[PDB]
């Protein structure tokens, strides 16, 4: 028969303060995910509550010394708060002291990356496979080729040909596109040009169609970590975490091999790859570009990933397994119906129906949403945009020929 | 016309030769970090003979490539103590540009001796030739800047070069059609 | 103490050599490592008691009675319960539950991936047909422009002659003539350049998918698979994925049933084994809705073709259970939350679903032998072929009769 | 001042019957490894030796119930002899009966395989890229474009051309090689049999390229096991071991996490990978062809790989460290002037090269002792034999040519 | 019980915070912790003490005293030496060594090789030397057949332009003339089936070495290394391994000492960090001699850029130490053994060596992503290029001169 | 000769037609292993209608073969069904038989109503488009026998159908001919 007094933390989604902050008061100044699921336990208990906040601004923990709790664990053990909604971990050491309900969350620790991007191919990306001094070289390999030609082909007076410059660069790039001409030297001099030329241009092509071979062969075996495990075997990208907190404790306590192994590389590593705190983390992951993993709760994962920017993303399954719960004090009479309507509210669906909201209905992102390894028509854009010039250069040089012999 | 073509010939002929002494003479072929001035390096812009890095208080000073940083066979190693040596010669951009005076000289005393019409065959020769040399040349610069990602570029002598290279090409066809109506008209 | 359990894999299965010398070993199982763990701390003896029942509890609507292995944790039968009992309300109502000493919920199993037959036109796979269309395209353009110049501009080349020249210049054939103007020559630079570059390109992509395979999932959620028809949806005749199912309001879900109920005949099946089965031989046209602990478990069995895949629909957790009031309720309580921490539970995990895996890791094997290409690769082209060649002689005949008029 | 029985086992090469059996008597009727090393210790400590065997024929070891030991290591404890010069390993339960010496061999556990045989290409291998299949039906898809060609060419009577069957079947082959003829269709009917056939032939030669180019790229990224942890990851091979023995021992009280995965497939396989004796592992690695990986003592495995047959190679290296030693009874004076012994015989390199002795200079195979992935003549032998086939029947069919015409 | 040691990683090493809380743990390496197992199985206390004279145990000719750890145990200064010191003969008529803790012996340190730089005609790679001369004669031989063919048996083909068409057909360019006559077109159909498959090999074995990187090693043993020249041999200027090869009679290791000793400059080094900066710097031209152990540190620890190559050239063994009549050997020997039976130093081993590596695994990484090709890689086809226009030019003046005549 | 050369048609084609009507008939197409007969199965000579096993108690048992052992789309499900439609139906080797018989017929009926020589054209056309068929059939029976390291071999039905497809293009090839020399004595 009295107001019940409920603690709780500032963390999104759980609990935030509204926009309009001012203008609400109490229990309505809040908004988020645990405010909502107080409202719903006790609506299923039928006991009217005042929310309140932590002033620790952290959650429980004892002093190994003076062995006094501290935050929401403090408050319940100490008689301030009667209850404690909000993402308080289930923990050997805390459910001595004050008796948890049955997880309201499944969570655990998890891999965020940098979200691999859309990439654009590149236009005249299908140069890539030859260095431009490659090509340029040929080009000016292919002008010194015609003129050698034209020369050993018409320099003899006995002669004055068909082998005039013109038609001697057209021979020489028809022999490189390996698509002959009219026309074919029939000296000794002109059949050792257009020889060495044959080769030249037998070797390029098949480097070139090899080489591109290559690259599309290594683009196609390209494995993203997608766990672990494959994160842990390869050194080439850092995987961080917070030098504070459960993350460390379970990493450090660790006798599986591959945690133990990540705890090696990670206390053995110049720059640290460990963070002051969670945002420092999101931001190196994001700068860094692709060479920073940090492992955290998935839940914040998941709510980053949906966050504005987009551009990060949770990989593999939780490493271990957690819970978060209501907490209230030892001897309580809340406990029992706190837990059945944690229970209720998880049969029906409640749960998951305000975690899609908080997390996904509200996110910035808003996308829940093809691998096929074929070329499109952006690998091979500027080809095409070369055959459009060429056309469009054509039909105006034969303007240029009709304005010209207009006498 | 014969006058005019012979005229561009010239001209040409002398302006590749200026291009070649230039792009050989004045050191701005690459620019690119280098770790011989003041982890990555400091920017530089190298050439075909000495290098100068244009960071830090070693501003304008250019020193010397040497071409031989590590240890070799020096009598017979490998083709690569061939490369490092024609490349620290520079005989085929040098050879271009003798090729181009000379041409240029038969040229010029085609107008005297204008009888004799082979000279103006050898000038093309010679152009021709020419072109062939700074292709070698380039090829062996390229080649030999190989390491083994650090970002380069190249500058405006690189460029000369192959102005020189295109001109010359060009004035040899001149020439050779030049030979080619003087042998036409005696007939 | 007597702790009860259930007979299912690979939380209890009797022992290799039970039959003789069976002591307390008759029993093995990761339920069974649990139990013996847990009572370490707890204190107590403990002598496993499975219920002659199957059943995991339930109450009768008639009788109100509640019968199973909660029937004997209720009733006195038992002191304390080991077996896979997921926390529900009902349950908890009557007996008190500890903590999740596993989580899992709902998932999707289905057969692996495996290398299907190739189609007739699967010849043109490394290019998309995009770019064949657009191929199609520049050879009209192409043509077209070489015809304009060479009748406004001539120095042959009709439309006719300029698709000759151009297609086989796209089939690296050369031709009878070639042209002789800077602009019929520019058209034809371009053309070869394109040929060159497009023919490249498609043998190498050829050879990047001839010479590693890359298998795809076609779903990778629920999402994805609902709204897709091609694919039906398993789940048990009686069980609670069917009722979770049945109350939910989630869209997704609700779409799922509505398809359950409607689809034709029956998706459901009387027992797990016949839904891994139906998996197993429908040719990736099935997938089986489950639990996730059995999902991952069958994994790793033999013949070794199927797969779980996306995460998990819901959540539940297996909870030890004792009768209401017993001392040991809070000694296993702390218990499950000392092996938490610890490690023991992923240990027993790894023991038993991962290990003993009849199965290997993500790749046993890899880079096979390549086989070489089979008629089937290329029927289409030679379908295309004999099409063509039956074409142009009704063409010919077409021409004979007409000129004959 | 008497004759020391030095007892000893019969295992290759370490002791084993002479050919001359009968002919000789007492030690000279032995020759082995280790027969010629107690001579050198016994000239080093000047002792007369008087040579015999185990009558048990095996190791030591120790009966549970009735405590006794057996083999050489009963002889020694029973005083039945004095020294025991042979391959026994040094252990724990051993030593503390007996005074073993420093080792006078080093050894473990290691990896037998079989044999990679040079492989003959195969003459015809040049068209393995595409089924035998395709080849034919390209020669029937051949004759018949021909045959349509020449029909659509020329059944009209307005044209009676230059497309004749022979003719027709030289452009249809031209065509196929991507090498064109002097003669193309005008029709409209040639010019669509020609487009269909010259699509065929680009698609065909495509895919031959990139299948030879898949098959060579796949056998140059083929990597043997070289070790127990590429041999523990895969599972298409079997790698057994002896039922009874130390082997079985090491596997199975393994704390390390690759040998205990590695007894977990022993155990757990049908057929058994095991083996009642290492002939039965020896001729099962053979016969398998490479399914089977036998796990033994390195000494057995090196002696092995150099009898005939030679088709055994050992790969890796030793999994764990032992080492075999004399042993001498507990309190015995011979113990300090053995070890100095053969410590005095390992730094003059004696026992090195009774080593190189009896495993490799009386070694059938006889034989220590260049991966480029480059073509050989022998993967393109089939074309070059076509070729002279060829030219072959070239000249035979001119000269058919000039006896017809003479007239 | 005080316990003799020395400085040598990774055996002895300071630890990372020694000033602090110096006790016992100012220390830390292998030897540390083995101190720790066999004092525990032994129930003793030890003390760590560091030898005065960094020397590992000898004794001097004239003087006939030890100067070492030896020293220390035989003169009562310490009762147990537990650190990597070698067994040897002189080394044992004074103190009693245990049975070998760690095997080791002499072995082939080596630079890790690299992806060289491409050499000019590496573009004939692809197809073994004997393939490219088969080429040749077979050009030779059909240009000639298919001359003889219409000569003799006529229906345009001298020998010239038999060359001409051949060279063309083998370029996939085709020519101004074709074979009329049943023979020549025998000929040249078969020589266009050995162009394309031919062409076809070069490209896809050039694409197999452009997509998979394999690198082997120049040397994998001594006699490798004893047969040839190129590479240079080294060992520490004053140790065991120059002895092992002064004495020996193997004939291997002799012609080493022959080469070692005759070789000017001197391939020996005064450190050990001398010899792996040499290997380091050689790029692949200089092979160092040492202890495995040793190698396979280094070979963990970063730049990671030298491996060990083959087998052990001799056998050694490291043993704890103690002097004659004492009783620490009887039980640590037994220690060590039941250590080695249990797997605790293949487990220390593992630990230090392996795990703790700056270096990763053998398998490091794969499947680089490939660089676009470089002029360095097809320079020489330029070259030839130029070579065979300035041949041309040279042929056509030749020809014009003696048509001056 | 115009007389033989008309006999060699004739006799091709009722060769040709009664090679492909044994193919079709006698059931030794392939040899292989099923299962169908008593893991990996017991010989047995397939066919193109019936399979017979050779191997235990069912020695010169013939049992049809089926063509449809699994479930798809009767109406339209994709091109697997139409290929096992043709497959099973074999009208493209029918087909070819049909077409030969026809050309055979026309050839003959050649002989009287000498005047029409189109008769011969047609009948050309018959046999090209029955050798065509025939490769339609061989490549969808191939193509229907892959499951999906079991070694098969070819019997003799399929070196007769070859045969067939060779002996129609030739005699198509004569009747060309025939018609052309025909066309040209008129003129
Ligand atoms: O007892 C001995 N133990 C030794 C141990 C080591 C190591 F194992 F590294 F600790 C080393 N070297 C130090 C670094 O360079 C290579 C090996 C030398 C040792 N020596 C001198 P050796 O006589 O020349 O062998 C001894 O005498
Ligand atoms: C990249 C180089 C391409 C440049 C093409 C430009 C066209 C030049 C054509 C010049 C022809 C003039 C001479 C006609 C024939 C002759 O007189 O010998």
């Amino acid at each position: 028969n009295r107001t019940y007094i409920v603690t709780t933390i500032l963390e999104d989604p759980y609990v935030m303060l509204k926009k309009n902050a001012n203008q609400f008061e109490g229990n309505d100044r809040y908004e988020g995910y645990c405010v909502e699921l107080a409202a719903e336990i006790a609506k299923h208990v039928g006991y009217s509550y005042r929310l309140e906040i932590v002033s620790d601004g952290k959650y429980g923990a004892r002093d190994p010394d003076t062995k006094a709790w501290n935050g929401m664990v403090g408050e319940l053990v100490y008689g301030r708060a009667d209850v404690a909604v909000a993402p308080l971990t289930i923990t050997l050491v805390r459910e001595e002291v004050i008796d948890f309900s049955k997880p309201f969350m499944s969570l655990g620790i998890s891999i965020m990356i940098k979200k691999p991007q859309k990439s654009k191919p590149g236009v005249f990306s299908f140069l890539d496979p030859l260095a431009y001094e490659i090509w340029m070289c040929i080009v000016f390999a292919y002008i010194g080729v015609s003129v050698v030609l034209f020369l050993v082909s018409r320099f003899s007076p006995y002669e004055w040909n068909e082998f005039g410059i013109f038609n001697s660069l057209w021979f020489s790039l028809g022999a490189f596109m390996q698509q002959g001409c009219d026309i074919s030297p029939r000296s000794l001099s002109g059949r050792i040009v257009g020889g060495v030329w044959w080769f030249f241009t037998l070797i390029i092509i098949s480097s070139y169609t090899a080489n591109l071979a290559a690259f599309l062969t290594v683009e196609r075996m390209v494995s993203p970590i997608e766990s672990a495990e494959d994160l842990a075997k390869q050194t080439e990208i850092a995987y961080g975490t917070l030098e504070a907190g459960s993350t460390k404790e379970f990493f450090r306590r660790s006798k599986i091999a591959v945690f133990e192994k990540m705890w090696t590389y990670m206390k053995s590593a110049e720059p640290s790859v460990f963070v002051r705190t969670t945002e420092e983390g999101m931001i190196r992951v994001r700068k860094s570009k692709g060479k920073y993993a940090y492992l955290l709760e998935s839940t914040m994962n998941e709510y980053i990933e949906q966050r504005k920017p987009c551009d990060t993303m949770k990989v593999g399954g939780n490493l271990d397994s957690k819970g978060y719960g209501i907490a209230t004090p030892k001897g309580s009479a809340l406990r029992g119906p706190v837990n059945l309507a944690v229970l209720k509210l998880s049969e029906q669906g409640v749960l998951d129906k305000l975690k899609s909201k908080w997390w996904y209905d509200k996110g910035e992102c808003g996308s829940k949403d093809d691998k096929t390894s074929a070329l499109s028509l952006s690998n091979v854009a500027g080809v095409f945009y070369i055959l459009i010039g060429g056309l469009g250069l054509a039909m105006l040089v034969a303007l240029i020929e009709f304005c010209y012999k207009s006498r | 016309e014969k006058g005019v073509q012979v005229l561009l010939t010239t001209i040409g002929a002398f302006a590749a030769f200026g291009l070649m002494t230039i792009a050989i003479s004045t050191d701005y072929w690459l620019y690119t970090r280098a770790l011989i001035c003041n982890d990555p390096g400091g920017l530089t812009h190298s050439g075909l003979w000495r290098i100068c890095c244009l960071e830090g208080l070693k501003r304008g000073v250019c020193v010397k490539i040497n071409h031989f940083p590590e240890d070799t066979d020096y009598d017979h190693d490998s083709a690569e103590y061939l490369l490092r040596v024609v490349r620290a010669s520079s005989i085929f951009p040098i050879l271009s540009a003798i090729l181009l005076l000379l041409g240029g000289v038969c040229v010029a005393a085609s107008r005297v001796y204008k009888s004799k019409r082979n000279i103006i065959l050898g000038a093309g020769i010679l152009f021709v030739a020419a072109g062939l040399s700074n292709i070698i040349g380039v090829i062996v610069y390229i080649s030999a800047n190989a390491g083994e990602k650090n970002h380069y570029s190249y500058g405006w002598s690189f460029y000369f070069g192959g102005l020189s290279f295109i001109l010359a090409e060009v004035i040899g066809v001149l020439a050779v059609n030049i030979y080619i109506e003087r042998s036409r008209e005696a007939h | 103490v007597v702790v009860t359990t259930i007979l299912e894999s690979p939380y209890v299965m009797m022992k290799k050599n039970h039959e003789m010398l069976e002591g307390n070993e008759r029993y093995e199982g990761y339920c069974v490592d649990l139990a013996a763990e847990i009572a370490k701390h707890c204190g107590f003896k403990y002598k496993l008691t499975i219920v002659g029942d199957g059943k995991y509890g339930a109450r009768d609507a008639d009788t109100k009675i509640w019968n199973g292995m909660v029937g004997e944790l209720v009733y006195g039968k038992a002191d304390i319960a080991i077996a896979p009992l997921t926390i529900t309300l009902v349950r908890e109502e009557v007996i008190d539950f500890s903590k999740p000493f596993m989580s899992l919920g709902i998932s999707i199993m289905i057969k692996k991936p495996q290398k299907s037959k190739p189609g007739v036109f699967s010849f043109l796979d490394p290019l998309a047909y995009e770019i064949w269309m657009c191929i199609v395209f520049a050879y009209i353009g192409v043509s077209v422009v070489l015809f304009l110049v060479s009748r406004f501009s001539p120095y042959e080349f009709g439309i006719f002659n300029s698709l000759w020249f151009s297609l086989g210049a796209f089939m690296r054939q050369g031709c009878d003539i070639s042209p002789r103007s800077l602009s019929g020559r520019i058209v034809g630079g371009v053309w070869w350049f394109f040929t060159l570059i497009i023919i490249s390109s498609y043998t190498a992509n050829l050879a990047a998918f001839l010479t590693v395979e890359r298998m795809v999932s076609p779903i990778e959620s629920a999402e994805d698979l609902s709204k897709q028809t091609e694919i039906a949806y398993g789940t048990l005749d009686s069980g609670s994925t069917k009722e979770f199912f049945r109350r939910s309001k989630i869209a997704v879900f609700d779409k799922m049933w509505t398809y359950m109920r409607s689809a034709e005949p029956s998706v459901f099946v009387r027992t797990t084994a016949e839904g891994v089965a139906r998996v197993r031989k429908s040719k990736g046209k099935y997938a089986y809705l489950l639990e996730s602990t059995m999902n991952e478990y069958i994994e790793q069995r033999k013949p070794c073709d199927t797969m779980k895949v996306g995460g998990n629909l819901d959540s539940k957790g297996y909870g030890i259970a004792t009768p209401k009031g017993s001392s040991l309720g809070t000694p296993v309580n702390l218990a499950v939350l000392k092996l938490s921490e610890q490690g023991v539970l992923d240990k027993l995990k790894n023991k038993w679903w991962y290990d003993k895996g009849e199965c290997g890791a993500k790749d046993s094997g890899s880079k096979e032998k390549t086989s070489a290409l089979s008629l089937s690769n290329v029927a289409g082209v030679f379908y295309i072929l004999v099409g063509g060649l039956g074409l142009a002689m009704l063409v010919a005949l077409i021409e004979f009769c007409y000129k004959s008029r």
